[PDB]
């Protein structure tokens, strides 16, 4: 509520879905200011932004993790 | 894509765009006119909640605090092609002649491109021939090499690019990219346009071979700044290309004022004497964008006007490090009536080496240099004793120095309507040989006077015939 | 041994990656100027890190910055590559490293970029370890007193100015007077020294760097040389850091050392092209940061700037492994104005200057050295005891010529001795002259100082002396390659002149003479 | 040794050709297969540890 | 020749390229769910080269 | 106490404390960083709410904002007494040699401290004995009084200071300070120990018998302002002891353009060179602890470097300011091996005047400088035309003026390393007396090179007349 944040996912979020991750992040204050976006570039994945801090375990990360052999 | 014109404070001017499609930071504003044409400025600073801080590229004495703006998402785009051969352009690549505007199938690309990284970067240092002799034997061109002029007020060095542009036309095919920064309008159109429509080849005038994009004094500071960046594109296709462009720059000098102008009225710290911080690395991107890759190479001239004799300038000082080779004009010179009043001294070059330019090449111009030099060492001698009390051997030193000094003046084409007679062009190879003989001794029967504007030494040896 | 692969995988990423969401640090551009950004607020920045910002839409590479002023509120990141692609709004991760650069026996031969990517086009670099950027000096008592000498090859620098192992030798000189040429003499002159050779290219140009860069491919110094660039083109971020990473490439090279020709080499030498633009790409980054101007409108902490990168440079103690690292920098005065801000600064932080004049150079005098005003404060330390010995008579006749240089053109016209001082003067002068990637070994420049100062060129006229030497030294190598031999097997005896290394190079000395017409 | 240090970096150049080839073809064939495969089980990696 | 010698090792190894492929594929996510049409099938539709 | 940093720009920081125990100016507030590598700072000004600006005095490069910051409660503590004998310190009082740390018994003081109050000052000016004959009869000392070594890098002026420590040591129980301000991690961190630890006047090596603090070069402009001030504040202990104290300083303008540097990062208005604003000021608050209070004295011997040869530029000016004598060593006096190579007649000293030195003092020195002035203005009759022109009164001018010249040479104590001949402290009076000796009479018979170091005008007879 007093923090914003931001949410990507691969697909289009079921409603359901939508709620659970709502309520899963209970850690700070519940169900806060989350806007969910797609960005359907992205795979199989999940970036949650809190405050100043992010969370990336998308597969493009391990891909791009992978790709670093070059 | 669609903004408003918040403030504007003489040529610089401050828009806002929604915070989601805030223009890049070297993108076009493009505001548009009521009479239907528009203003093209450029964004510079992308500072607070979409607000850019960008120059005018134009007047702006015609608009309110509210128009919209269109942004061009691209940075400033010139066309590029054969199409635009042979015509005369701005900043924003508009034909400015009278001809029609061109077309919209030509191809367009931005500006600011970025230099050829370090492995296209040749390293062959080929001579690249241009016809002015005292410039092939006292510090001759490179191919992606910077060439550059000084001393100014009055020494001829927009007539020696005219002169070399006309003369690799004559060479090749020599399409030059002529790129007036800050050009007076007087120099830079109707004389540049005369000279080159009148100079003709093939009954094809040298004109319609090269391209002009003439930045104006009285265009904004902008629009001077970024006319050079617009002639790098031009030429930059050509050398994409596999052609052997050459680039011509006018008064680089007022490249840097111009940068220096934009940096004051942008608010940026000011630096050194009041010049802009950025002085090093404007000079960089424009200048690095200038050298001979693999595939092409852009080959350049570039004119310089140090203030009074202060090569300590800021704009010369700049601009030293990023030549291979230069030119030093003269006003004492010019008073002995010399088309090139070139200075042999003091006009160097980075191949004056033994194994680039042949191995003849460098002995017989450090000769000529030491020859000269010996004259400058007596010159007092010879002025209050009249060549009284020489050594002799010396008076033939003295002599062939006068008799060299003369013959480095050469009839320029492009100064066909000051006073000279029809110019010739002396092929390098073809007139080394001509200094080989002088210095030999082949003229040292031959009068003074007889060297004065003729070329190579068989046509002043046929002029003593008469 | 694919079961060593098969044992090495399978447990790794089952239990040996963490997976454990947690939440790192980003911010938000939210202003960018003349390649400057300023991240918002991104929090728990170290004062230098290096900035991500991860590719995003219409980029698919990352570009760096340097975060250097951290406000309130905002973090002003200088960036090291181009701005014209970063815009407002775009997230901008933090990384929790300090600039690095990769180090060692496989970064040898290869142009690299402050960052230590390559830019030769020759494949990625081969290392293991980092060494991180901007370290702390070596300190008090890890140094040692400058003894061994850098023999550079050129005879003025080697007999007048001595650079020793550890030594900071200034070459302070204006526009084009050989800097570059005696940097480069000094590189191709340590082929078989035992030295690893650093070049920074601070500013210059990618045709000039590669033009360096072909002439030490031509002479074969690239199995000893390290070559950084950053160019006029590159943001002023990266010439800022330039020296910095050639520093540190030094540094682990007189740390640890590298395996050069079979042996291990824990002696380097680093040049820095152009501390003078080098200062200026830290005049443009402080002046965009909007950081006070201070005299000539650089910083307040350019002195501050160029002392951390120059005491760097040392000759560490048998304790601390004994190694070296001798610090060429370069500077471009105006006018020969050395009272100038960078000029005064470098000279009083480093321990000599080799003063390089327009006037000399333009004399037809290619070494343009003025050896007047050019000290080092090292001394004779800096010489093997040979060239000490006979370089004490060259520096006092010198002197003497400069002295009474007033009488050039009236040298016949006066006493005998006085004469004979001038006409020595002149031929020694005369001998200083070199050409261009010709470097003289020790053994050689002693001979033929010995040769000099001794009354043997007397004979000789003034303009052949460069031709004497060049014919007297091919004579040498071909004719009596002993003498050259023993010169060098006790060039470090305390009384050189001894009486059979005296008795060869005199008998040498007297055949060439007889042999040979002037 | 110059033709030989050219087709060294020739061929590896080519294998960072190869390489990048491959991992855009790796990127469209795991579009298709994680498409075909759902990622209904993709929340739950993200609350492993927060 | 290392230019012609290249594109016969590409096409050459090919099929080797897609069994690596096939290996990054399956650990591409390390996962696949049964209820696909095989990660061979996808490397197959973008064998591409 | 317990703030938390919120600005770093450069060396300068910006730290929030609460609205009590607000740090005062020169407060050294401590930022906990790596394993106990503090990052001593020095607060300079109060801002706001609680902010307070900041000096690194440190790498300033690992810190990150909202780190934890200790406030000292008083400014920089450096240790003082007989613990930092034979030490090696840098500006935050930590010894950097090899030996360990002091330890929390030792004394820890202020380093910013006020000057002696206007009673405690000499209401007279007392000579101080340097011992060296040249400096002790051409430029004394004068006791609580700075001085200039206007020497050329490597004529000897480390060997003079050796001597001057070797001297105080000796004679008067006394001690030394050497404060190499911005001075180089190898001809001042390693040129220095190692001649100062193989120097030894007497069993004592000079290293053991003075206090070392250096602030290198490498080290920030705050270190490099502040390395004076910790000299001063090791060196006043000593002088409260009753002891009689000489603080040697390396290049007092290297701390005046720390200072400059340090204004600037603060952003304070440039002044008349560009130098602090509070150049005087700065100056003041070092220089003026060096004064000759009742309990005991701390002189003082300051080398500067005058920027390209101005002595009227405003920090030699301002340094001028505070000088009570000048000593010009000079490299001819060394190519001719005097040990002191110093040139008489450059030299100068305030105390030089009849009422302090007394009338002979006065009158010796006047007759010497007027003839060495004699034999430099016949340097042109001597080397022009040669001795047979020198007129009669003329020629025994030059000819004292040579056995002058040598007779100020001396056998330093800590020279015997050198060349070998013992040591020698010839009292002022005993020069007066032997120079008064040499010019009213004896002298002439014996030849000069027998004046070849030598001490009083008795040493030189009996010893160099048998
Ligand atoms: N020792 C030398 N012998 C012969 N020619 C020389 C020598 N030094 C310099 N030159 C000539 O002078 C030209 C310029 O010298 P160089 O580039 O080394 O000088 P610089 O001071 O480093 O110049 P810049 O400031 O332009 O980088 C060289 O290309 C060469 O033509
Ligand atoms: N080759 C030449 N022949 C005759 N006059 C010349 C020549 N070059 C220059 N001039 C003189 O110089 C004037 C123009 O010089 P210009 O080339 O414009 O120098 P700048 O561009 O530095 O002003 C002409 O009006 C003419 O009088
Ligand atoms: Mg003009
Ligand atoms: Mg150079």
């Amino acid at each position: 509520r007093a923090v914003d944040a931001s949410v990507t996912s691969a697909i289009e979020l079921s409603a359901e879905q939508k709620e659970r991750i709502t309520r899963e992040l209970q850690q700070r204050y519940g169900d806060v200011h989350v806007t969910y976006h797609v960005d359907p570039t992205l795979i199989g994945g999940l970036i949650i932004r809190v405050g100043d801090q992010v969370l990336d375990n998308s597969l493009r990360a391990r891909l791009s993790a992978i790709q670093r052999v070059l | 894509a669609k903004g408003v014109i918040q403030e504007i404070i003489g040529v610089v001017i401050r828009a806002k765009f929604p915070e989601d499609e805030v223009p890049e930071i070297y993108n076009a504003i493009e505001i548009p006119l009521g009479n239907g044409d528009r203003l093209v400025c450029e964004v510079q600073q992308q500072l607070g909640n979409g607000v850019v801080k960008a120059v005018a590229m134009g007047s702006t004495d015609g608009l309110r605090r509210g128009l919209e703006v269109i942004d061009t998402g691209r940075p400033i785009a010139v066309p590029v092609g054969p199409a635009t051969l042979g015509r005369v352009f701005n900043v924003l690549g508009d034909p400015i002649d009278g001809m029609g505007p061109i077309g919209p199938e030509v191809e367009r690309r931005p500006i600011h491109r970025d230099p050829p990284s370090f492995e296209e970067q040749n390293t062959q240092a080929q001579i690249f021939e241009t016809g002015i002799k005292v410039i092939d034997l006292i510090a001759p061109f490179t191919r992606g090499g910077k060439t550059a002029i000084f001393g100014g007020a009055g020494v001829g060095k927009t007539v020696v690019i005219q002169e070399l542009i006309a003369n690799i036309a004559k060479e090749q095919s020599g399409f030059s990219v002529f790129a007036g920064v800050g050009e007076r309008s007087r120099e830079g159109n109707d004389l540049i346009h005369e000279m080159k429509e009148a100079r003709i080849d093939e009954n094809t005038t040298v004109f319609d071979k090269t391209v002009m994009v003439f930045g104006q004094m009285n265009e904004p500071p902008g629009a001077r700044l970024r006319v050079g960046l617009t002639a790098l594109t031009m030429a930059e296709y050509f050398r994409d290309e596999g052609r052997d462009i050459l680039l011509f720059i006018d008064n680089i000098f007022r490249f840097v004022q111009a940068g220096s102008e934009v940096s004051s009225l942008l608010g940026r710290m000011p630096s050194q004497v009041g010049y802009q911080p950025t002085l090093g690395t404007e000079m960089g991107e424009l200048q690095e964008r200038i050298t001979s890759t693999k595939r092409g190479s852009i080959t350049s001239m570039q004119a310089v006007y140090v203030p009074a004799d202060d090569y300590t300038d800021p704009a010369p000082a700049t601009v030293f490090s990023h030549l291979d080779a230069t030119i030093s004009l003269e006003r004492s010179i010019a008073e002995r009536a010399i088309f090139p009043a070139v200075d042999p001294l003091a006009s160097t070059s980075r191949i004056l080496d033994p194994n680039i330019v042949g191995e003849e090449h460098y002995r017989v111009a450090q000769e000529v240099k030491r020859v000269l030099q010996r004259y400058k060492d007596l010159k007092d001698i010879i002025a209050i004793l009249g060549m009284e009390e020489l050594s002799d051997e010396d008076k033939l030193t003295v002599q062939r120095a006068r008799k060299i000094e003369l013959f480095f003046s050469q009839p320029f084409t492009v100064a066909q309507q000051f006073t000279g007679r029809p110019g010739k062009y002396v092929p390098v190879k073809k007139t080394v040989e001509s200094f080989a003989r002088l210095l030999n001794g082949e003229g040292d029967h031959i009068p003074e006077s007889f060297f004065y504007m003729q070329g190579d030494f068989d046509d002043v040896l046929a002029a003593y015939e008469a | 041994i694919t079961e060593e692969l098969i044992a090495r995988l399978k447990q790794g990423i089952t239990s040996g990656v963490d997976l454990q969401p947690r939440q790192v640090n980003v911010g938000t551009v939210i202003a960018v100027g003349d390649g400057v950004a300023r991240l918002s607020g991104l929090d728990q920045v170290v004062a230098s890190e290096i900035v991500e910002f991860p590719p995003k839409a219409g980029r698919n590479e990352s570009i760096y910055g340097i975060a250097l002023n951290l406000e309130q509120d905002s973090v002003a990141a200088i960036i090291l590559g181009d701005d014209e692609t970063i815009e407002e709004g775009d997230m901008v991760t933090s990384t929790g490293r300090v600039i690095s650069v990769p180090v060692g026996q496989g970064l040898l031969g290869r142009v690299v970029n402050p960052l230590g990517q390559p830019i030769d086009g020759k494949g990625p670099i081969v290392y293991e370890k980092t060494r991180p950027i901007e370290r702390i000096a070596p300190g008090v008592i890890t140094r040692k007193s400058v003894d061994t000498p850098v023999q550079t090859g050129i005879i003025a620098i080697d007999a007048l100015i001595p650079i020793g192992r550890g030594q900071r030798e200034l070459i302070i000189g204006d526009r084009q007077t050989g800097k570059t040429a005696v940097a480069i003499d000094t590189i191709l002159n340590q082929k078989g020294q035992g030295m690893v050779c650093i070049y920074v290219a601070i500013g210059q140009r990618r045709a000039q760097v590669a033009q360096v860069v072909g002439t030490l491919e031509r002479f074969g110094a690239m199995e000893y040389t390290i070559v950084v660039s950053a160019t006029a083109s590159e943001s002023a971020a990266l010439q800022y850091i330039a020296p910095y990473a050639g520093c540190a490439m030094g540094e682990e090279i007189m740390e640890n050392g590298v395996m050069l020709n079979g042996q291990l080499v824990k002696d380097a030498l680093i040049v820095y092209d152009d501390l003078s633009k080098h200062a200026v790409a830290y005049r443009q980054v402080s002046l965009l940061l909007r950081r006070p101007p201070g005299r000539e409108a650089y910083p307040g902490d350019v002195f501050y700037l160029h002392s951390r990168l120059l005491e760097r440079a040392a000759r560490l103690n048998e304790e601390y492994g004994g190694g070296s690292l001798t610090a060429l920098p370069v500077i471009e005065t105006q006018a020969n104005d050395v009272s100038a801000y960078i000029p005064t600064n470098v000279i009083s932080i480093t321990d000599g200057q080799i003063y390089l004049e327009s006037d000399l150079f333009n004399a037809g005098q290619r070494p343009a050295l003025n050896v007047g005003i050019s000290v080092s404060r090292v001394g004779g330390a800096a010489q093997t005891r040979a060239m000490r010995a006979v370089a004490g008579k060259l520096k006092g006749e010198l002197a003497q010529f400069r002295d009474l240089a007033a009488f050039a053109q009236f040298a016949s016209d006066l006493d005998a001795t006085t004469k004979a001082q001038i006409e020595r003067g002149q031929r020694l002068q005369e001998l200083l002259k070199q050409p261009q990637y010709q470097p003289l070994p020790v053994e050689d420049q002693v001979a033929v100082l010995y040769a000099a100062t001794n009354n043997y060129l007397d004979d000789v006229p003034v303009p052949l002396i460069t031709k004497w030497r060049d014919d007297f030294l091919a004579f040498l190598r071909t004719a009596h390659p002993e003498v050259r031999k023993l010169i060098y097997d006790n060039r470090l005896d305390r009384k050189f002149p001894t009486p059979e290394v005296k008795e060869a190079l005199e008998a040498a000395i007297k055949e060439f003479k007889a042999t040979s017409n002037y | 040794a110059q033709a030989e240090q050219e087709r060294i970096r020739m061929l590896s150049e080519a294998k960072s050709q190869i390489a990048d080839l491959v991992t855009l073809t790796a990127s469209r064939v795991l579009g298709a297969e994680l498409q075909a495969r759902g990622h209904d089980a993709l929340i739950a990696e993200s609350l492993a540890a927060l």
